[PDB]
RNA sequence: CGACUCUUAGCGGUGGAUCACUCGGCUCGUGCGUCGAUGAAGAACGCAGCUAGCUGCGAGAAUUAAUGUGAAUUGCAGGACACAUUGAUCAUCGACACUUCGAACGCACUUGCGGCCCCGGGUUCCUCCCGGGGCUACGCCUGUCUGAGCGUCGCU
RNA sequence: CGCCGCAGGUGCAGAUCUUGGUGGUAGUAGCAAAUAUUCAAACGAGAACUUUGAAGGCCGAAGUGGAGAAGGGUUCCAUGU
RNA sequence: CAUCUAAGGCUAAAUACCGGCACGAGACCGAUAGUCAACAAGUACCGUAAGGGAAAGUUGAAAAGAACUUUGAAGAGAGAG
RNA sequence: CGCGACCUCAGAUCAGACGUGGCGACCCGCUGAAUUUAAGCAUAUUAGUCAGCGGAGGAGAAGAAACUAACCAGGAUUCCCUCAGUAACGGCGAGUGAACAGGGAAGAGCCCAGCGCCGAAUCCCCGCCCCGCGGCGGGGCGCGGGACAUGUGGCGUACGG
């Protein structure tokens, strides 16, 4: 019966965890994520979706890399250098 | 009035800046005018709180002539902790009141080479101030 | 059940250590606005995404 | 934001108004009905040597 | 031609939009093989290009390409300026000779239409009210 | 419905115009931008003038402004050739050229190099090396009635 | 009683490696007072020594690498991370040289026309 | 007489309106206008003496170094720290370091399995076992080497 | 906050209006599927419900038994509240 | 008769900027408002998934956050401070 | 009946480089509706817009006439004011709709192929030596390799040379 009865019956996981952008939308049987595309190389993304894209954004995760630039650029990106010894 | 347009004048961004501020500038907020004597044998005003300093409180409940030493320099609560001014509590412990820097004036100062250093910048740099100004 | 992956035994032990009570020093701290941890998880109750 | 802020006044309405503003900053009714504490000034229209 | 690609020739909607057949593609074919020569060497630069023979269901195209990073084309002025970063993949913006010839560029009154620099630019300039501070 | 007289009216408002509205209130930041950019530019050209080089008398094309009395783009090459200045040095002086435009009158081209006459005398030219002068002018007119000029060089009067 | 990086620059490789090994075994004691109850002084002492632990390594590994960049000095081929690190975009960039260098013929137009310095009298 | 019920008021509850406050937004303007195979964005897992979250960081893990500053940090504890045989904290940040996925790169993954060259150990150098290190993706340019062709030829 | 001007996101009983709170209903419906509990003692402030012992019963091996797959993820196990 | 010389190429300035870095300002809003988010907010939680998405500010100048006595098993009270 | 030269191809974990992916407010190239309006509706309108795909930079694109004009002629592009709700398009209905001239902001011009002359004058890579590290360059040397006469470089581009 469509209701209750069949709710019983639900026990093999169609989505799991997607080693790319970690949801659990990793269809199995399609070898495909849902959110991302994995095995694509492109991130899924699409415009009609604002909420979504700034969900996922640049700055909504940690920018390990882009913070230190936003800090090397102030000074013009210099390197072999260092700050006169005392 | 202020004439720099690349500082603020906003009352929220003013208080953000010092509630926010690092310890190496809440140094610089918590300060304390030194006193009259101090004022005329260097050519200084205020000076930064320091740990061992001796200070009078000046506004409150202990107003008074006691010089007491610096204890604590409780920058977080931007407070200053002295010797002898402390409450009893319930329980019968002593506990010490935060008093801010601003309302004490220091009578005797922690003197060592950087309080020195910092001492004749502030009255080189007053002096080029009145020379200036004459 | 009890055949699990590596990876999942790793989510499982992780959301384990994340569910337990925050230190009862954390309440003297200077500033503190935390009163208990709000985002305590029970298995029956809600059950984790995977 | 396009919501008219701004409003241009005639050159001639404009040049108007700056007439009947110094007219009146003449007459001592006028200055003091303003409430300008102007009971020892010594002429209204008060002129002083260019060395200020 | 292009043939639009909708399931069994259903473009549901009004019947001014039912073409299937019949349709022609916005950009030539030596503006496709062009694009098709630079996304396969997406590190090189596509120059132009020209016809070298044709049957009936084929167009042969021969593309010139330059290795930017070359320390001949590097180390001489006159071509470098295919080096800087703005000129990489021309062919995907109709930047080539081909490519241009679909965009409606030109001098005079037979090219109104990309006033401005393109057909969007003067789209937007015709279609923005400006709103000025004195109205 | 329309009620009683008045005009038929056609507004353009069919068409989502509310996402391109162009407000101006950078404008007077505009004026202020573009003022300070002219100013450092008459400073970057130190004694050169300030509005650029001499433009030449133009007469406005339709029969609506032939009336009227312009500055074009450049000197032609036939004024330059009569007047007696190569092409090449001409913009270096500080003298616009065109060489798309030709002269059909006489009367035009003769104004025109009469103004080139009249602008190569008002010229003082430094000398390259400033210890060495070659042909370039005297010291004395150099010295301090060198100055940057402002607005047109000898504007297009009608 | 502390460990100076300014003061362990001038030891050499060898007992360098051996203060560090001292140290790792220090901590490992500390971990396990830690796990057996031990003390508040102990207990603090574990973040001295990781400090310490990093300090030394640090040292190590700076002068490893300013010794490579002394040896890969003025050769052609320098390992990656020896080469600079600006910017993938500004990587890619023409040098200051093949930005400068300028054709013949632009060369003779400068040569032969060059830019005049002049007024204009009112 | 009381109970009950209704009205009004005092007091007490339930509730969080109002007002006052505001380290937040929104809007406008300005100067810049900078990511990534030298491994980005994003994700996962870890890292504190007592630490779950937020924050910060990467096995050197709530940070190393350097420079500026100049006596703290603090919830508790511990311990440094002559502040001149150099210095707590904070800030800056140019040295060093930067786990696993991820364009993601040996092959593959809801698992796991290889190959090549070196080094160390059991071996007591020959190749088996163990550990370590460096390599091993696709496309493409210039050059290199090795080649294929009853392709066009020359000598034979 | 008053007065002179200026500018509005400027006045609520309704919209099966939105959000929050609270009543009567009302100590009311109800806590009735699968036969069933009782005695004594212990701990304990407190026992119809916990534990132990004694009875009387039920599941009756296609079990209310002993183990697994999927799924759950620490629910496992001691101690304490 | 007039005008230009296509089917090759480069080029700064004036121009655009609801993402980013760093600032300044406002006749704007003032915790059901203003961003969804003034707070451990794209968080808790929901859905297999695409996706959906809150509620939640205020002791006091200073914790000086009620020592101690007393009833109760405690919650909770009466004094005291 | 093998050895060479060239041509066209192939392999390599060959030596040295480069591309991928993200953000995407602004920009460029495509693809591209319908709700809606027409008081119905099919052309039309919405709209070359939403959604979709690709490609960049601090700006992008455009750009130095196969131009505008018809005048006593102007003179690259881009932006602002105006032209102008106009010329024109349109079940000539609803509706849509530029350009020139004029005034300003800014203003900057140029390079090849081809025709020709010049003993390939040209370029890349690899070593050795010296001067320097800063976006890896200079100077020299090599009967050192390769590219290139199926055309490199200098002069020279409609303003003529
Ligand atoms: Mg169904
Ligand atoms: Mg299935
Ligand atoms: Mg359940
Ligand atoms: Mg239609
Ligand atoms: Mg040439
Ligand atoms: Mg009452
Ligand atoms: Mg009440
Ligand atoms: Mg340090
Ligand atoms: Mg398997
Ligand atoms: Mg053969
Ligand atoms: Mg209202
Ligand atoms: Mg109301
Ligand atoms: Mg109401
Ligand atoms: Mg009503
Ligand atoms: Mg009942
Ligand atoms: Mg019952
Ligand atoms: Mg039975
Ligand atoms: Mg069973
Ligand atoms: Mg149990
Ligand atoms: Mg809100
Ligand atoms: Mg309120
Ligand atoms: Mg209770
Ligand atoms: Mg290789
Ligand atoms: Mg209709
Ligand atoms: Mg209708
Ligand atoms: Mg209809
Ligand atoms: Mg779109
Ligand atoms: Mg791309
Ligand atoms: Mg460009
Ligand atoms: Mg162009
Ligand atoms: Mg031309
Ligand atoms: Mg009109
Ligand atoms: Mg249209
Ligand atoms: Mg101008
Ligand atoms: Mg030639
Ligand atoms: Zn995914």
């Amino acid at each position: 019966t469509k209701g209750t009865s069949s709710f019983g019956k639900r026990r093999n996981k169609t989505h799991t965890l997607c080693r790319r952008c970690g949801s659990k939308a990793y269809h199995l049987q399609k070898s495909t994520c849902g959110k991302c595309g994995y095995p694509a190389k492109r991130k899924r993304k699409y415009n009609w979706s604002a909420k979504a894209k700034r969900r996922n954004t640049t700055g909504t995760g940690r920018m390990r890399h882009l913070k230190i630039v936003y800090r090397r650029f102030r000074h013009g990106f210099r390197e072999g250098t260092t700050p006169k010894p005392k | 009035m202020k004439f720099n347009p690349f500082v603020t004048s906003d009352r929220s961004k003013n208080r953000k800046r010092h509630f926010n501020a690092p310890s190496h500038i809440r140094r610089k907020i918590m300060s304390s005018p030194l006193s009259k004597e101090l004022r005329q044998k260097y050519n200084v005003r205020s000076m930064p709180i320091r740990k061992d300093d001796e200070v009078q409180v000046v506004r409150g409940h202990y107003k008074g002539q006691q010089i007491g030493k610096v204890v604590q320099v409780y920058r977080k609560k931007y407070v200053i902790y002295i010797e002898r001014v402390q409450r009893e509590k319930a329980n019968g412990t002593t506990v010490h009141v935060g008093i801010h820097p601003s309302k004490v004036v220091i009578t005797r100062l922690k003197l060592d080479k950087d309080r020195k250093k910092i001492l004749e910048r502030k009255a080189k740099s007053r002096q080029v101030g009145k020379e200036k100004g004459k | 059940s009890s055949h699990k992956t590596f990876r999942i035994k790793r989510f499982l032990a992780k959301k384990q250590k994340q569910n337990r009570p925050i230190p009862q020093w954390i309440r003297m701290k200077t500033g503190n606005k935390i009163r208990y941890n709000s985002k305590r998880r029970h298995w029956r109750r809600t059950k984790l995404g995977l | 934001t396009w919501r008219r802020w701004h409003r241009r006044v005639n050159t001639t309405q404009k040049r108007y108004a700056i007439c009947s503003a110094l007219a009146a900053s003449a007459l001592p009714a006028l200055v003091m009905s303003k409430g300008h504490r102007i009971e020892e000034v010594p002429e209204l229209p008060l002129v002083v040597e260019d060395k200020v | 031609g292009r043939k639009r690609p909708v399931p069994k020739g259903a473009t549901y909607g009004k019947p001014v939009h039912h073409g299937v057949n019949q349709l022609k593609f916005a950009r030539s074919l030596q503006s496709v093989a062009e694009e098709r020569a630079g996304r396969h060497c997406g590190a090189l630069r596509v120059l132009n290009s020209y016809w070298v023979g044709e049957d009936s269901t084929y167009k042969f195209f021969e593309v010139i390409l330059i290795d930017p990073f070359h320390k001949a084309i590097r180390r001489n002025p006159d071509t470098q300026w295919i080096t800087k970063p703005v000129h990489k993949h021309r062919e995907m913006r109709g930047l080539t000779s081909a490519g241009r010839k679909s965009r409606g560029l030109g001098k005079g009154h037979k090219f109104h239409h990309t006033i401005g620099g393109s057909r969007r630019a003067a789209w937007r300039r015709r279609n923005t009210l400006q709103l000025h501070r004195y109205r | 419905a329309p009620s009683r007289n008045g005009m038929v009216l056609k507004p353009h408002f069919h068409k989502d115009w509310q996402r391109r509205v162009a407000t101006w209130f950078n404008q007077p930041a505009r004026k202020i931008r573009r003022r300070k950019a002219r100013q450092a530019k008459a400073r970057r050209i130190a004694p050169r003038p300030a509005s650029g080089p001499i433009r030449p008398i133009v007469r406005c094309p339709t029969v609506r402004y032939h009336t009227k009395v312009r500055a074009g783009r450049g000197f032609s090459l036939e004024e330059l050739r009569v007047a007696g200045i190569h092409k090449k040095v001409a913009r270096t002086i500080g003298i616009s050229v065109d060489p798309r435009r030709r002269n059909k009158s006489t009367e035009s081209l003769q104004a025109n190099v009469q103004r080139l006459k009249e602008y190569r005398s008002k010229l003082i030219l430094f000398p390259r090396k400033p210890s060495a002068p070659k042909k370039g002018d005297s010291s004395a007119e150099e010295l301090k009635l060198a100055t940057q000029l402002t607005g047109p060089v000898m504007p297009v009067r009608n | 009683a502390k460990i100076k990086a300014r003061d362990l620059r001038g030891k050499k490789k060898e007992e360098l490696l051996k203060q560090l090994d001292d140290l790792k075994v220090e901590l490992s004691q500390l971990r396990v007072a830690k796990v057996t109850g031990g003390a508040a002084s102990k207990l603090s002492k574990i973040r001295v020594v990781r400090k310490s632990i990093a300090r030394v390594l640090t040292v190590i590994n700076q002068t490893q690498k300013e010794n490579l960049r002394k040896f890969y000095k003025g050769k052609k081929y320098k390992p990656l991370d020896l080469r600079p690190k600006k910017t993938r975009a500004m990587r890619r960039r023409l040098n200051k040289h093949e930005e400068n260098l300028k054709t013949k013929k632009q060369q003779r137009k400068e040569r032969l026309y060059p830019l005049r310095k002049y007024a204009v009298k009112a």
